[PDB]
């Protein structure tokens, strides 16, 4: 595929907190740090 | 009528389910109700004739 522009967001979170990064998923990070919109298209990469 | 979904109430789908497949449930309910209304309109057309 060919995209218009790509934005990469990088940060570090706890081991079990990785589930919180998801459209329409709530939590401490989701509510106060980083929330994905429900109409989110893109990949999320997590490695220890 | 549930039409295969888990609930007949839209707000129940909203509260008890997260959006990504709540959309699927809403789509199922919407298409079922649209089919019902289509059937009603078709029978009304025949009876009107």
């Amino acid at each position: 595929l060919c995209f218009t522009n790509v934005y990469a967001d990088s940060f570090v979170i706890r081991g079990d907190e990785v589930r919180q990064i998801a459209p329409g998923q709530t939590g401490n990070i989701a509510d106060y740090n980083y929330k994905l919109p429900d109409d989110f298209t893109g990949c999320v990469i997590a490695w220890n | 009528s549930k039409f295969g979904a888990i609930s007949s109430v839209l707000n129940d789908i909203f509260s008890r389910l997260d959006p990504p497949e709540a959309e699927v449930q809403i789509d199922r309910l919407i298409t079922g109700r649209l089919q019902s209304l289509q059937t009603y309109v078709t029978q009304q057309l025949i009876r009107a004739a």
